[PDB]
RNA sequence: GGUGAAAUUCUUGGAUUUAUUGAAGACUAACUACUGCGAAAGCAUUUGCCAAGGACGUUUUCAUUAAUCAAGAACGAAAGUUAGGGGAUCGAAGAUGAUCAGAUACCGUCGUAGUCUUAACCAUAAACUAUGCCGACUAGGGAUCGGGUGGUGUUUUGACCCACUCGGCACCUUACGAGAAAUCAAAGUCUUUGGGUUCUGGGGGGAGUAUGGUCGCAAGGCUGAAACUUAAAGGAAUUG
């Protein structure tokens, strides 16, 4: 009935990953992250990038066979920020507005119970 | 004499033909006289018991234990050193174990060993404040006492003999295709210097 | 950035998706719905097989999915594939969690939180790994704003949960067991028995997670599919 | 100067008066 | 002089206090006088509720929530406008917005 | 009275060895020339022979143990461990 | 506790402590209840519990050494075994 | 407030104003001191013998019954002890802290605890060798006391 | 990858990212609070073992055994020291890229000692409540932790609910009162000056320096001047 496969959006400040697999996740299908839609590095996070790649996703996966896709939405996490970052939304909407259609929605950046230290020092970034 | 770890005399007895039949071990902390001493492979798990490697659990640290089944020891024979047991692998009869030295290796299941902790440990944390301790030491070992240093010799002896100063020359790393008579410091070293940091095992 | 790019190579095409095959994924027995989705390998060349490929790669699922209501969408199933049969693969009970989303909201403040492991074998020689949590409810009349439990309450609910988990893991399968964390009985067990300690809400099996398996049969597999 | 590091410079100078006059002790 | 009867942060009956990493600098500022927040959205911001909606393989799917918990610096608190200064009579207030 | 203030056994090497290599050497001595208990025989009077070798000359029984203590702390964590292996697979 | 039974026991009634005391004792049938040392020999426990065996008398297993037994029953030396021969006002012998 | 530490407290019993017993006890005085003395004779320390005698026999007290104290009691029968009840007690628990510690080396809090405890109990034997009820010399040694208790 | 923007760096010999699996060390999130325990420093996963402790209840026992302390002693964050083990993260030193007039600093990436454990030293801090300990008395109001009493209250005495009491962590209002004020239920019951007791200070610098002791392996800790100099340093509020 519908072709089913996982999309995995690692937005992060300073870039973004949109690339789909299969639902095993063994054999990728597409990847094609922000940085390689604009030509500046303070870019490669903005909304517009993301945007960009999604489509590009989008295209490849229906000329493999795909037609929906779960979603799995992540930031750096651990002992970073555990925020998404701004290209995460953009994502999420070019995929739907390309008519792939969209199943469960879920969150799993590592969430690191209590863990090692963190850096930038004890009195943080002084800046 | 010459061996640091203490000797135990246990003596079983002959199954084939009517008499008793001495035997030297390597004793393990623990283990006094009187004490009775159980080897196969149904015997407990106690300390001075000999096993199979495929017969303990996990974590089961060992001693005198031999690389192939039937060679009489090879592995822990030294005061205070002990094997570890990492693992078991049954499809190929196998098992992990971690030596002194910080290595890992695979041998059979089959294989024995004396469960425990070789004895008389803590022995090179007391220091040999006098050059006659020495002496007594490597007077039951071999002659390997005193040594001369190859820079305070003349070329005829050494390849680090000879010069107005005492000095080597050329590097004291030596490839490992050298031959007799050139090997004469760090052998095949991968590094040098004060060791800093972390292991990296 | 596109143009960033220093050197290619540290010295001085064919499309890939022409050479690959689609197989069908079949969930066991023990649930109603037989078919989760499809998966992707490349073709068997003479040096290489294609079953050495699809052999453990583990697809994760919804139980709602696998039984027909998004009531039962908090939790969440893995198979592993055992068996490679013609073009579809069969597979066997992996593990359950829930949703990241569903445990955080449960996690409320002003309120104590009991928690439960215990590692037990089932009757099949399957090793476990089941885990449980709870919490205090604020009871009907409450004037008081939280609602804490000493922790003389606490020591006694988590032996009461261990037990009952310990029981209800061993004596059964892990086919049984699986067939018995559908209707969430056990939540029902636990609150029953901790009732007259302290009131509690949101009694759950948080996730369950193999950590040893038995020899491999290839007929105990097929009683779950034929 | 913040006091911490005259505390500091202090300390340095003592240990250097402690080693000048174990010449002649 | 003394500027707060509880010397900035939430410590009676207790020697001491364990610390945590602010989330923007990463410095350590004890538990108790840190300050700290709850972060509630939909996955699905609201603007592209409408799409979601109309792309999702089922009927009557609930939109997924993310929860965390956010401690800042006092440094870090002030400039992101999570507080602001306050006047002499209007710091002791702890009723909230 | 209170012969040495501070070299106690090891007064007997002089001012040979510098400080440091005496102050170690004078742990252990204490240690190897001392008493212990057979817990045989609730009897105080187990001394050292050779290295790794502690007699008690009420029972002549022998007891294999350190260089300089009856036991050390890697074999005592042996011991216990192996009582709880042994009572955790005999299961 | 069985320490505080004990210390009645010696108080009140009457004992016999050392081995051969308690085998003289078992052997005329005087004995009334037997306490062995966690440490003694495995050959004299044996030794002491056929006697027993013989003169129908109990035998309790102390949980300490000569060292412990013997500050039990109050005496500065080791014991290793302590027989009772009247309970005097002590409820030992009809408990534990 | 506590002797060694900060607690402060006032729970305590409080006697009756009246010193005369109860109207509705019968049982002879004589017979009661029959229950003190062979209770005693089977080792009960005088101040279980009061509660022994409370809750399950009507005794309020003896003082108001008897005419004695417990204590004053039992030494006129000759069942009084060697040492004092209260510093019995006191030994008998530096003994346990004392045992605990040969076993725990890295237990700094029984350490501390145990200079406690001993502090009490030179503070009180002092009280007991003016008073003369302990002989002049008497000394608590730690090495010694484990006979003393048993 | 990184930033406000970048560079060093890694990458067609496959980096970044995805899956499955395993090893090592550290840590003990969310629940976490104007809540708990401990002499203080401090203490947060499960269970077993060892010893200990406050409050409460008591028609138990002793009968002044008490309060506070020069000298003396136990414990004493982090960093630091000596020898084994471990060494994943972060990171004094060191090395690098960038900003800059300079940047041997802040920012970026590496990284030894350290971080962790055993044995033994040190004896310090904004070790703070900048507030010594024991005792009695003096104003109003609510919330919470432990224990006890009454309510057969109500749901199905465990959980709650109401009233009372003892012992704690605190909080709101007020000025009989105190204060130079800020403020304070103790910092009140002190010119109407006396409940018991211990410790410390005498304008600012020189100076916690020199010297003599004593403790420590060392870093250093405790005790601690004089010549000389000077009319002000300083506390809380008021208007700019």
């Amino acid at each position: 009935s519908q072709v089913f496969g996982v999309a995995r959006i690692y937005a992060s400040f300073n870039d973004t990953f949109v690339h789909v697999t299969d639902l095993s996740g063994k054999e990728t299908i597409a990847r094609v992250t922000g940085g390689m839609k604009v030509k500046a590095d303070r870019d490669e996070s903005s909304p517009y990038a993301a945007m960009l790649a999604a489509q590009d996703v989008a295209a490849k996966c229906k000329e493999v066979g795909i037609t929906a896709v779960h979603v799995k939405i992540r930031a750096t996490g651990g002992t970073r920020t555990k925020t998404p970052g701004p290209g995460g939304q953009a994502a999420l909407r070019a995929l739907a507005r390309s008519g792939l259609r969209i199943g469960r929605i879920e969150d799993v950046t590592p969430v690191p119970s209590d863990s090692t230290r963190k850096k930038g020092g004890r009195r943080g970034r002084r800046l | 004499s010459g061996r640091g770890a203490p000797l135990a005399k246990v003596v079983f007895r002959d199954p084939y033909k009517y008499r008793l039949r001495e035997e030297i071990f390597i004793a393990n902390e623990g283990v006094h006289t009187g004490q009775f001493i159980y080897a196969g492979k149904k015997a407990s798990l106690n300390v001075g018991n000999v096993l199979p490697l495929g017969s303990v659990p996990e974590g089961t640290i060992v001693s005198n234990v031999e690389e192939k089944p039937g060679d009489r020891g090879a592995l822990a024979r030294a005061s205070g050193n002990y094997v570890i047991i990492i693992g078991h692998n049954p499809d190929e009869n196998k098992t992990r174990v971690r030596l002194p030295s910080g290595a890992k290796k695979v041998i059979s299941s089959d294989a024995r060993g004396v469960i425990g902790v070789i004895a008389g440990g803590g022995r090179v944390d007391k220091p040999l404040l006098k050059a006659g301790r020495a002496f007594h030491k490597y007077r039951l070992k071999r002659n390997s006492w005193p040594k001369t240093r190859g820079v305070a010799m003349n070329p005829v002896d050494h390849p680090h003999g000879g010069g107005n100063h005492q000095h080597i020359g050329k590097a004291s790393t030596i490839s490992r295709g050298a031959v007799s008579g050139q090997k004469a410091g760090l052998i095949a070293a991968r590094r040098t210097g004060l060791l800093r940091g972390s292991q990296k095992t | 950035a596109v143009g960033k790019n220093k050197r290619l190579s540290k010295g001085k095409v064919v499309d890939p998706f022409t050479r690959k095959e689609w197989f069908d994924i079949k969930a066991p027995s023990t649930f109603e719905n037989r078919n989760v989705g499809k998966t992707l390998v490349n073709k068997s060349t003479g040096l290489k097989s294609a079953s050495d490929a699809l052999k453990g790669r583990v697809v994760e699922v919804c139980l709602a999915d696998l039984q027909g209501s998004e009531d039962h969408s908090f939790r969440k199933i893995k198979l592993r594939v055992d068996e490679v049969q013609g073009k579809n693969l069969l597979t066997n009970f992996h593990g359950m969690d829930f949703t990241t989303d569903k445990l955080r909201s449960m996690v409320r403040k002003w309120q104590t939180l009991i928690e439960a492991n215990v590692t037990v074998k089932t009757s099949d020689d399957y090793v476990l790994r089941i885990f449980a949590i709870a919490f205090t409810r604020k009871q009907a009349n409450q004037v008081k704003r939280h609602s804490y439990a000493q922790s003389s309450h606490i020591r006694a609910i988590r032996k009461v949960i261990s037990e009952i988990l310990t029981k209800e893991v061993q004596g059964s399968t892990l086919a049984q067991l699986t067939s018995k964390l559908i209707p969430e009985v056990i939540n029902k067990e636990i609150e029953n028995a901790t009732k007259d300690i302290f009131p509690l809400q949101n009694i759950h099996v948080r996730k369950v997670k193999l950590l040893k398996q038995p020899k491999f049969d290839v007929g105990a597999l097929m009683a779950l599919h034929g | 100067m913040r006091a911490k590091w005259r505390k500091k410079r202090t300390r340095r100078l003592k240990r250097k008066r402690r080693k000048v006059r174990a010449r002649s002790k | 002089p003394k500027k707060r009867a509880s010397n900035g942060r939430n410590k009676k009956g207790r020697g001491h206090v364990k610390p945590v990493r602010c989330v923007n600098c990463s410095k350590s500022i004890p538990k108790d006088k840190a300050i700290k927040r709850m972060a509630i959205r939909n996955i699905v911001e609201a603007a592209a509720v409408r799409d979601l909606s109309e792309a999702s393989v089922y009927p009557e799917y609930a939109l997924p929530k993310t929860y965390n918990k956010l401690h800042y610096c006092v440094s870090c608190a002030i400039h992101a406008r999570i507080v602001r200064v306050r006047s002499r009579e209007d710091r002791k207030n702890r009723a909230p917005p | 009275a209170k012969r040495t203030k501070k070299v106690g056994i090891t007064g007997k090497y002089g001012v040979r060895y510098g400080s440091s290599l005496r102050r170690q050497v004078k742990k252990l001595e204490i240690q190897q020339h001392a008493r212990y208990d057979c817990s045989f025989c609730g009897k105080k009077t187990v001394k050292r022979g050779a290295a790794g070798i502690w007699t008690c000359s009420c029972c002549k029984k022998t007891v294999a143990g350190g260089a300089y203590t009856v036991s050390t702390a890697a074999a005592a964590t042996v011991r216990s461990t192996i009582r709880r292996l042994r009572e955790m697979v005999e299961a | 506790s069985i320490n505080q039974k004990l210390a009645l026991v010696i108080k009140s009634g009457k004992y016999t402590l050392g081995y051969k005391s308690t085998v003289k004792s078992l052997r005329q049938g005087k004995s009334k209840l037997i306490i062995i040392a966690a440490n003694t020999p495995v050959l004299r426990k044996s030794e002491l519990e056929y006697y027993a065996m013989l003169s129908k008398t109990k035998v309790y297993y102390f949980q300490g050494g000569n060292n412990e037994l013997g500050t039990a029953v109050g005496k500065l030396f080791r014991v290793g075994v302590v027989s009772i021969l009247e309970a005097g006002d002590s409820d030992i012998l009809t408990t534990l | 407030g506590r002797m060694h530490s900060a607690g402060k407290g006032i729970s305590s019993s409080a006697i009756p104003y009246s010193r005369n017993a109860p109207a509705w006890f019968k049982l002879s005085s004589e017979s009661v001191i029959e229950q003190i003395v062979k209770y005693a004779r089977k080792g009960l320390t005088p101040s279980q013998i009061g509660v022994l005698l409370r809750d399950a026999h009507g005794v309020t007290q003896a003082r108001v019954i008897t005419g004695n104290k417990i204590m004053r009691i039992l030494k006129s029968n000759g069942l009084a002890p060697e040492i004092p009840e209260d510093l019995y007690y006191l030994i008998k628990k530096a003994v346990s802290v004392r045992k605990h510690l040969e076993r725990n080396r890295k237990d700094k809090d029984a350490k501390f605890r145990l200079i406690l405890i001993e502090s009490r109990i030179h503070r009180l034997a002092r009280y007991y060798r003016t008073v003369a009820v302990l002989p002049p010399n008497w000394k608590y040694e730690s090495a010694t006391a484990s006979a003393l208790v048993n």
